């Protein structure tokens, strides 16, 4: 069950590659948790 | 997708680089004269993009009347019509949209399909701008 | 900066009859595949030397056979949805009757004149249509325009897609989508069939795909090198093509358009064919659906054995003895290694160095080492061995896959090379300190020193003290000494102006006259040989690069 699961999580997600610098968002997420920061 | 290519190096790239108002026009009209394949998408998602750019960016006669040719020859009409009436208050306007009859004559189409649907009332402003 | 920029694409598209026989150009039509007096390949067979080529290019050379009636191909009409079904709008029911049935389709053509009021499809046979018209008009009339008012098979269904409006869909989708609106599980189902209807046609108006090309009127034939199961549906396909052709019947049809679905996708009609032996047979459709430790071996390094190394660096043996002319050219220098020449085991050292090896953080990169035995010895913190040809493979596997630049997991940052296991222990050992209180003396109380840490540590090699027996050192450093945050235990107070600082764990002198201050630690030579051995580390490093 491990590596069907594996394999179905890389596969969405396969084509994800850092291409730019800066996307220029300004959107931001809020936070008010060391380790998520 | 050779000139959205170079768009994207643009849009999300430095300060220096970033997309003016000839750019959208360029990456629009790569679209809208597309050899094969439906292309409106494209175009609509553009369009988004420059409205959300316009702190920056802002239009000109070049812009509404590329956008005048693509909802036409996808027969979106309606937004074709919205876009007409921005390209009004533009001066040269209409023979802008006329490209000198060239792409398969853009503005006759726009009279041709407000013809075709009974929107006489759109068609003489139209014909008043000439 | 502006981008590399890189535009390459592909596209599948279906495939005309006239890009069917370019490919082949070519036209198998004997069902032979093998003679058996020559055991050769039959001429105009599958295996035809004059159709694929002579016994590589047969591995990518193409033919056909064309089929004297049209069938459908079984992924555009079964598959549901239907493609077909929904382009035409008739339900896949009453079309596949016109298939494998019985029936007629009448009026399949709308651009060509007709005369009779027949339309739809009849399960029964036109009984006029059968003698009076026939004869009225001659059979050799009747013919010219019989494909014109009511036809059969997969060619009707051909007639209607090669006829279509793609446009006039698009508009009467449209219209029938809105009057549904202004008016329940019909309602929906059929607005969804509209919807796909009209984005079915659409399709076809802006790209090059026509839609008759879902009926075959080629079948196109795998090369032989390709098909050294479905030989015998292409024997077949071609043994009821051929008979078809011989009786130029509707029966015939329907074996051949039967014979193309097992070939293209079998098990989409209920019970697929099976061969003698209880097999079903596999359509296209089908076919696209040892290790020893070595604990002095560094993190970087791993040993291979002679036998391996060998095999694996072959090629960089050869050139070594070509360039350094122990070997005239490839031939000699294939001796020298078959007959394990002692020159060979010198050059096999000199190409292994420096050049490394990935071994399957399952995959890494190591450099390896010859190694006496017949194993491959790892070491302890971890078969296919691949050898990297190029320069830039080689560059990748030393500069990237080593395992000193991948310390870190990625998962949340984790060290991945802890000690573990013997290891461990043997570090807790170590560090396990004096023992204290009760556990260190009988009753209850109502050590030596040294200099520096080397004279604690030799005296500990001449067996004058213990591993974990208690000791005070003379630290000459500052106060580094990780302890619990508490005031002295006593302070010994001389009239004269020195103080004695007491801790638990180290004293401090100190005086109110001078400025001197001297620590004395309370430790264990295991204490002292982790902290020697950390800092010895990063000294030599420091020294040797």
């Amino acid at each position: 069950d491990a590596g069907y699961l594996t394999r179905r999580l890389v596969e969405v997600v396969q084509h994800i590659v850092v291409r730019r610098t800066d996307c220029g968002t300004i959107r931001g997420i809020s936070v008010s948790f060391i380790q998520t920061l | 997708e050779v000139a959205y290519a170079t768009f994207e190096n643009m849009e999300y790239g430095e300060d220096f680089m970033k997309p003016d108002t000839e750019t959208y026009n360029w990456v629009i009209q790569a679209y809208t004269r597309a050899d094969s394949y439906d292309r409106v998408q494209d175009v609509a998602e553009l369009l988004g993009m420059m409205v959300e750019d316009y702190k920056r960016v802002q239009p000109n006669v070049k812009t509404h009347a590329l956008l005048v040719e693509c909802f036409t020859k996808y027969c979106v009409v309606k937004e074709a019509i919205r876009h007409f009436r921005a390209l009004k208050n533009f001066e040269g306007g209409t023979k802008v949209l006329h490209n000198a009859g060239n792409f398969e004559d853009p503005l006759s189409l726009y009279l041709r399909a407000l013809c075709r649907e009974g929107r006489i009332v759109e068609l003489i402003d139209a014909l008043d701008a000439m | 900066m502006i981008d590399r920029y890189k535009h390459q694409q592909l596209r599948i598209g279906l495939v005309s009859p006239q890009q069917i026989s370019a490919w082949a150009t070519g036209e198998v039509t004997k069902p032979y595949t093998f003679h058996y007096k020559t055991n050769k390949p039959e001429k105009d067979g599958l295996f035809c030397e004059r159709i694929f080529g002579p016994i590589r290019i047969r591995r990518y050379q193409m033919g056909y056979i064309k089929l004297t009636c049209p069938v459908t191909h079984v992924w555009y009409l079964k598959r549901l949805p239907s493609y077909i079904a929904n382009l035409l709008d008739k339900p896949l029911k009453e079309l596949e009757g016109l298939v494998y049935c019985d029936f007629s389709f009448a009026r399949p053509i709308t651009k060509k004149p007709t005369f009779l009021r027949l339309r739809g499809s009849f399960e029964y046979e036109i009984q006029s249509w059968k003698y009076s018209i026939p004869l009225f008009f001659t059979t050799q009339g009747f013919e010219i325009f019989r494909n014109r008012e009511i036809s059969t098979g997969a060619g009707a269904i051909r007639e209607q897609l090669a006829d279509l409006d793609l446009r006039i869909i698009i508009e009467n989708s449209l219209v029938e989508w809105k009057q549904l609106g202004e008016e329940d599980r019909k309602i929906v189902r059929r607005k969804d069939f509209l919807v796909r209807r009209m984005e079915l046609a659409k399709h076809f108006i802006r790209t090059n795909i026509e839609p008759e090309w879902m009926v075959l009127c080629l079948l196109p034939v795998l090369p032989p090198e390709l098909r050294p199961d479905i030989n015998e549906l292409y024997r077949r396909v071609i043994y009821r093509n051929n008979t078809l052709t011989d009786l130029l019947v509707m029966c015939q049809e329907k074996l051949v358009q039967e014979a193309v679905d097992t070939l293209l996708d079998n098990g989409i009609r209920g019970q697929p064919m099976r061969d003698g032996h209880n097999k079903v047979y596999k359509s296209f459709s089908d076919v696209i659906e040892v290790i020893v430790v070595g604990p002095s071996l560094s993190l970087h390094r791993c040993g291979l054995p002679r036998e391996i190394a060998i095999e694996l660096f072959q090629t960089f043996v050869i050139r070594g003895l070509i360039r350094q002319h122990l070997a005239s050219n490839i031939g000699v220098a294939k001796s020298q290694i078959r007959e394990k020449k002692p020159i060979v085991w010198e050059i096999l050292q000199e190409v292994m160095q420096g050049h490394p090896v990935l071994l399957n953080l399952g995959i890494q990169s190591f450099q390896p080492i010859l190694v006496e035995g017949r194993t491959i010895c790892l070491h302890p913190l971890v078969m296919a061995v691949h050898v990297p040809l190029s320069l830039e493979a080689q560059a990748e596997a030393r500069l990237l896959m080593f395992s000193h630049m991948n310390l870190l997991s990625p998962a949340i940052g984790d060290p991945i090379s802890v000690p573990t296991q013997d290891m461990l222990i043997g570090l807790y050992v170590l560090t396990s300190g004096t023992r204290r209180g009760i556990c260190a003396n009988r009753y209850n109380p109502c050590e030596p020193f040294f200099c520096n840490s080397y004279d604690a540590i030799g005296a500990y090699r001449q067996k004058r003290i213990n591993l974990d027996s208690p000791l005070w050192l003379r630290w000459q450093l500052d106060q580094r000494v990780i302890a619990s945050k508490e005031v002295p235990i006593e302070v010994h107070y001389e009239s004269f102006g020195n103080y004695h600082e007491i801790y638990a764990h180290y004293l401090i002198v100190r005086s109110v006259k001078k400025e001197t201050l001297y620590i004395y630690i309370r430790t264990t030579v295991g204490h002292i040989s982790f902290y020697r051995e950390i800092e010895e580390a990063i000294q030599g490093f420091s020294q040797a690069c």
